[PDB]
């Protein structure tokens, strides 16, 4: 009984944590209402790292929804699994913080943390032994990103020995609501290099293009964006929800991804992203989960090199051709493997398929690429910062300019530890 | 696609080997640490065999044969020969040699000297050379030493002796054995000569050496380029003077030994069931005397090659060393066992 | 090519052949050095907990 | 009659251990409800297989067993198993949470937490002895439990057992079935600080028992149910002195009499032939010669390696089935005169030789065919040091960098302790090649 507390914060955060349950509750047998109908017992091995078992087997998540405003938080009730989730577990206010990080960690966010932090410890007296908490938000807006990271600082002083995961939506000019998502991702993506174990960096520039690009889809909608997370969350915690011998709890994967600990932002990738009835061969999974276009960080994995990477096939396939097809890409690109982490490339098979698919992959990559994806948030940073654009909104709740300057060099320093290690 | 990795520079055999496999678009050179390759042309001096067939996934080959400096040393050469019952003491193709530790150090000291009271004349040598001795009197040679092990082995007084020019030389022969133990010997050989006339009464004209015979001596390149002679002039020459030919004369003998020689070790070398394989170019030097017999020198595990030779051996390395193991996309005479 | 010792039994049997012939730390020190990693612990977990309060 | 404690740590020793019990329980008649019909001695007895078993008054035998791990799965696997009725619950003891792959984490952290109840359990056993000879442990070198409470363990059981004997099985990491890349820093880590406490230790590396599995079981991806029949099939052919009527290594202390002159240097080769796929109908059985001779084929040792271009120091084999000393010395005699076995000036050329007339015992249903005679070899070899030269390697890849290391560090290890095992490495490595190279 090695179980997760799930927290969810902001827009993003509960739109994509909504989808999440309801993708793995299907997983699982799951109904709208908490009550398993499943035909396989290796959906119910694993049941209780995600879901509370209740009075009259009811499989409530162990999910706590967080939000400065009430709107999405009332779509998610109306939502399909709106009425699984504990009503309890609905934390929310009025103000909102208009996608003003200070708002979120410093003003209206600190009004409200309190409250969430109840809400988390009453889940976690009830677990037999807590490995850690997930969260999911972006780091555009306010509630997500500033209230976001405040929760994880504050649940990290209250819980020092638990691992700390996130998925993180990185914000690009692309899929933008503000100008300010910048200011409040750089604020945020520190919060992240300190109070995090392991980070899943989701860049909407990347969705956007595999949409669009790939997927053939001329105007993406959040909910085409949605589709891949769901997809990558479900895929990356398959080793947690099913029976496995690989990075089966967080700390064991956060032991093998994660070489220096400040450097625990991860690269996924899926496969299949198909546009859709033909079966999908054991070498064209390899290849595509692999390939710079199925990857959800827009990083170009040839500009920097693998630290170490978590490979997890769903579905019935032959694994002695999966270790054949994995030792294949390694051997003919092992100039993209650093030579000083031997056998840094680790393989998981599950035999339960995600819906609607016979067999799939999810690729987790801890690469020194993703210093591109800071480098575009640090530029577009500048860009204003430089000319002080924009920050009335944020010295209007307190904040200082300096704490601004830190931001910056600290993600300049982060960027600058991934390029001596790709050397 | 395959993959190999270079670990010994100063190889002018595998860099033009390597120059080959690049060539084909089939072979992808990795760092010289990676341990995801094929094909390891590995360094000379303590080459990391313990960590070869380790790799999931990766048939790897390595260009030396783990074991083979039992044949390839001066001292292990004659231990070698006088223990195994395959070549014993008796052995009528290697000269009467000892094995001599220096005095600031089994040894051989009271035998050599017990067969030299009963032509007296020795060489004595080392591994540690570019140093080498040549007397009648065992008092100097003993004392010579004193001054690493060494090995004293009889001089061959009466060598075969090319016309005109009275003068020495030696027969170097490139074999190369693959992993399955097939003995390939290089159709083509070279005669590194002496320029100089032989005079039995100075160690210009007595070492045979190609780095000698361009610092020592002062007829360098007269009757043969680079003093070397390759084997079609010999063959005539042979023909010409002594009524007979390269085959029958000396090339029967070569063979022999180069068989003599590599099954004896093969026990102690063959890769048949280990995790990895291993192939070698070998390096022996012959010597042949005014009886038309000839006499094993000694045996080189990272010889280098002729310079018009060079194109024709690699690429035969790569047929049936590296290509049989690795298919991509005869010069040697196979010396059946 | 000698046997030696050789030793029968119902249920088997043992014996030799030659060939050729030839030619801690104290209870407490351990406590000491556990007891030294927790204070290590203690001692980053409190500097942790400072770096939060500030 | 002298006893002999059985101890299992993390999921490698776990599962092996239950894996061996099956076969012991096969090999001398035990039901799996700790029933043995052919005892006839109900509630004691001072007989060769008491030293593994003892017995209740309802007639039960009971494993003088152990079983550690710091999470509950593996062990709750044995409390529902087949043999369950074998255990009772003071022999199981679980945690809430491993070490993570972590060997500090297991050795200082959770490991400080939970030795005291693990000795007291042991004790329980130990009084029940009237002449312990001591312990067996079973553990992988990769994992955090196996590496470094194990190697907690044995400090502790040095101190409170001084004049007993302990015994390792040692599984040595292979990347084709790991589950960890920092297992190359565990696997020196525990080798260090347990090697003065061991007295004599088994090492098997994965990567050969996946390829016998493979090669001679036609086991196309091996499982560790595979992989633990045929690593007990070994096990049991090492204990089976122990527990049988014999004369050759019939205590602990004998085995490093008969296999360790250097105590640093305790490391023994196993080789075992026949290993014959079972979905053969009919298989050719192999002679004496046949399968003596293949105890010197690489394919077939628990660690690759190559003992040609190495020194022996001692070589016990360790006959079961249809087999007489006369056939042995005629397969030894030819086998001379065509290897490469080169013995340390300080030692006999010589073999010790075991013969235990019951021919080996398979699991029905399991992969391994019956057959009428098998051999495990045991040689203490200095070319079993290759296993040392690639895991250092690793090590010093890895470490030049400090990869990794924080995990260590924040379990209250020093980085010192990093460098120090290494160095002890670099010393065995070195003892190594003075005994074996010339
Ligand atoms: N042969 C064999 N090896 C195993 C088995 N189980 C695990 N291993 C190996 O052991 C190593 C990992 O160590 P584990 O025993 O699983 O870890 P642990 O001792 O339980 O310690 P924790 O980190 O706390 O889980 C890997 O190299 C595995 O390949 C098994 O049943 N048989
Ligand atoms: N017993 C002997 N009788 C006559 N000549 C001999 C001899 N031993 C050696 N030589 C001469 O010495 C020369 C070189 O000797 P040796 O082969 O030991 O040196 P070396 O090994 O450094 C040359 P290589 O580059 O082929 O290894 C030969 O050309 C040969 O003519
Ligand atoms: N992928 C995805 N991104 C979103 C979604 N909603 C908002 N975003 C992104 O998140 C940022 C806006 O933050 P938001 O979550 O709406 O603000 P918050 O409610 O204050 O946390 C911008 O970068 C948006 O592009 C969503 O449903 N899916
Ligand atoms: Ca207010
Ligand atoms: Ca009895
Ligand atoms: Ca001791
Ligand atoms: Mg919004
Ligand atoms: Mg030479
Ligand atoms: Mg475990």
């Amino acid at each position: 009984m090695r179980e997760i507390v799930h927290i969810q914060a902001g827009q993003c955060g509960n739109q994509i944590g909504a989808k999440f349950w309801e993708v793995i509750s299907d997983e699982h047998g799951i109904d709208p209402t908490g009550s398993y109908h499943g035909d396989s017992d290796l959906q119910l091995e694993r049941i209780n790292v995600y879901y509370n078992e209740a009075t009259g087997n009811k499989y409530v998540p162990r999910a706590i929804l967080v939000d400065l405003e009430p709107g999405t938080m009332d779509s998610v009730r109306s939502g399909p699994f709106g009425q699984i989730f504990r009503p309890d577990n609905f934390v929310f206010g009025q103000s909102g913080a208009g996608n003003n990080w200070a708002k979120g960690h410093y003003t209206e966010g600190a009004e409200l943390v309190d409250s969430v932090l109840d809400v988390v410890r009453k889940e976690s007296e009830s677990c037999d032994c807590l490995q850690g908490f997930q969260l999911t938000h972006s780091l555009g807006g306010g509630t997500g990103s500033g209230m976001g990271t405040l929760l994880i600082s504050k649940i990290r002083e209250e819980y020092p020995d638990r691992i700390m995961n996130t998925f993180s939506v990185m914000p690009s000019p692309k899929v933008s609501d503000t100008v300010v998502e910048p200011y409040n991702a750089t604020l945020s993506v520190h919060q992240l290099v300190e109070n995090t174990d392991e980070t899943y960096c989701i860049d909407n520039e990347a969705l956007y293009d595999i949409c669009f690009r790939t997927l053939k889809l001329t105007t993406p909608t959040y909910g085409d964006l949605n589709h891949l997370v769901s997809a990558t969350m479900s895929g990356v915690t398959t080793c947690l929800r099913f029976p496995g011998q690989l990075n089966a709890d967080l700390r064991k994967l956060a032991v093998n991804m994660v070489p220096f600990p400040r450097l625990h932002f991860f690269m996924p990738g899926f496969a299949p992203l198909t546009s859709q009835y033909r079966a999908l061969t054991v070498p064209e999974l390899t290849q595509q989960m692999f390939d710079s276009k199925n990857m959800m960080a827009a990083c170009d994995p040839r500009h920097g090199r693998y630290l170490t990477v978590a490979a997890i096939f769903r579905g019935r396939m032959s694994m002695k051709e999966v270790d054949e097809q994995m030792l294949n890409v390694q051997n003919k690109n092992s100039s993209y493997f650093v030579e000083w982490i031997p056998n840094n490339v680790k393989t998981a098979v599950c035999d339960i398929p995600p819906r609607g698919l016979k067999m799939s992959a999810t690729f987790i990559g801890n690469s020194t690429a993703i210093q591109e994806l800071f480098k575009r948030i640090s530029e577009q940073f500048t860009a204003m910062f430089r000319r002080k654009a924009f920050l009335h909104w944020y010295t209007g709740e307190g904040m200082d300019e300096m704490e601004f300057t830190e931001a910056e060099s600290n993600m300049n320093d982060l960027v600058s530890e991934y390029q001596q290690y790709q050397d | 696609m395959y993959t190999f990795v270079v670990r010994d520079e100063n190889s002018s055999v595998y860099a033009e080997v390597s120059r080959l496999l690049l060539a084909t678009g089939q072979w992808k050179r990795l760092r010289k640490d990676n341990p995801r390759f094929n094909l390891m042309l590995g360094e000379r001096n303590r080459l990391p065999f313990g960590r070869l067939g380790h790799e999931p996934g990766l048939v790897q080959l390595v260009n030396y044969y783990r074991g083979a400096d039992k044949l390839c040393r001066k001292a292990s050469l004659v231990k070698l020969i006088k223990t195994s019952p395959e070549l014993s003491e008796s052995c009528t193709w290697f000269p009467e040699s000892y094995v001599i530790y220096p005095t600031n150090l089994t040894d051989e000291r009271e035998v050599f000297l017990a067969a030299y009271n009963r032509g007296n004349v020795w060489i004595a040598k080392s591994s540690a050379g570019a140093g080498i001795l040549i007397s009648s009197e065992a008092s100097e040679l003993l004392d010579f030493i004193d001054e690493q092990v060494h090995v004293i082995q009889k001089y061959l007084e009466k060598p075969l002796l090319l016309e005109p020019g009275h003068r020495k030389f030696d027969i170097r022969s490139w074999v190369l054995v693959d992993h399955l133990y097939n003995i390939y010997l290089y159709r083509e050989g070279v005669l590194r000569t002496s320029s100089e006339p032989y005079n039995s009464a100075d160690k210009t004209c007595h070492l045979t050496n190609h780095c000698i015979q361009k610092e020592y001596s002062k007829n360098y390149g007269r009757y043969e380029e680079g003093n070397e002679m390759f084997f079609e002039e010999f063959n005539q020459y042979l023909m010409d003077a002594l009524n007979t030919t390269l085959e029958n004369s000396i090339l029967l003998q070569i063979k022999h030994i180069i068989r003599s020689c590599l099954m004896c070790i093969e026990p102690a070398i063959s890769t048949k069931h280990l995790h990895y394989q291993s192939f070698q170019l070998f390096g022996f030097d012959f010597m042949v005397d005014e009886e038309l017999k000839v006499w094993l020198i000694e045996v080189n595990g990272a010889p280098a090659c002729a310079q018009k030779l060079y194109a024709e051996l690699c690429q035969g390395i790569v047929d049936v060393a590296i290509s049989s193991v690795f298919p991509l996309a005869s010069i040697f005479i196979k010396l059946h066992h | 090519m000698e046997v030696i010792e050789l030793n029968k039994c119902t249920s088997g049997q043992s014996f030799e052949v030659i060939l050729k012939p030839p030619s801690d730390p104290s209870l407490e020190e351990i406590q000491k050095k556990l007891e030294a990693a927790e204070e290590r612990r203690k001692y980053q977990e409190a500097e942790l907990l400072k770096h939060l309060a500030e | 009659m002298r006893e002999c404690i059985s101890i299992h740590v993390g999921q490698a020793g776990v599962q092996i251990g239950n894996a061996c019990w099956e076969l012991y329980c096969l090999e001398h008649g035990i039901q799996p409800d700790g029933q043995m019909p052919s005892d006839k001695t109900i509630g004691g007895g001072d007989d060769s297989f008491n030293t593994f078993f003892s017995e209740t008054g309802a007639g039960k035998h009971v494993p003088r067993a152990v079983f550690v791990d710091l999470e509950p799965t593996v062990i709750d696997e044995v409390r529902t198993g087949t043999y369950r009725q074998l255990f009772h619950p003071e022999q199981l003891i679980t945690g809430k949470e491993d070490a993570a792959n972590n060997y500090a984490r297991g050795h200082y952290t959770i490991g400080k937490e939970i030795i005291d109840l693990v000795l007291d359990r042991i004790r329980k056993l130990a009084d029940q002895c009237t002449g312990l000879q001591g312990f067996l442990v079973f553990h992988s070198f990769g994992g955090g439990t196996g590496s470094g409470f194990t190697s907690l363990l044995m400090e502790r059981l040095s101190v409170d057992y001084g004049k007993k004997s302990k015994l390792e099985f040692s599984i040595y990491p292979a990347p084709q079935v790991s589950t960890a890349v920092v297992e190359p820093y565990n696997s020196i880590l525990t080798t260090h600080t347990t090697l003065e406490h061991s007295d004599c230790a088994f090492m098997v590396d994965n990567e050969a028992i996946y390829d016998i599995c493979r090669r001679n079981l036609d086991i196309e991806r091996p499982t560790y149910t595979n992989l633990n029949r045929l690593i007990s099939q070994i096990v049991s052919s090492i204990t089976a002195s122990l527990r049988f009527d014999g004369a050759l290594n019939v205590d602990l202390t004998e085995f490093q009499t008969n296999l360790v002159p250097y105590p640093r240097i305790h490391f023994p080769l196993a080789t075992y032939a026949p290993v014959i796929s079972a979905e053969k109908a009919y298989h050719e059985q192999l002679s004496v010669a046949e399968i003596t001779n293949a105890c010197f084929e690489p394919a077939n040792q628990m660690v690759k390696c190559d003992p040609r271009h190495g020194k022996y120091m001692a070589c016990c084999l360790l006959y079961r089935g249809d087999v007489v000393p006369k056939d042995v010395n005629a397969a030894i005699a030819t086998i001379k005169t065509k290897r490469s076995i080169q013995f340390v000036d300080w030692c006999p050329t010589g073999f010790k030789v075991g013969i235990n007339y019951q021919p080996p015992t398979v699991v029905p249903g399991g992969d391994l065919a019956k057959v009428q005679r098998a051999v495990c070899m045991l040689s203490n070899t200095t070319a079993i040091a290759e296993a040392w030269a690639r895991l250092d390697h690793k090590f010093d890849l890895m470490y030049a960098k400090r990869a990794f290391v924080h995990w260590y560090v924040g379990e209250g290890m020093e980085e010192g302790e990093f460098s120090e095992a290494r160095e002890d490495m670099a010393a065995l490595e070195k003892d190594y090649e003075e005994v074996g190279v010339d």
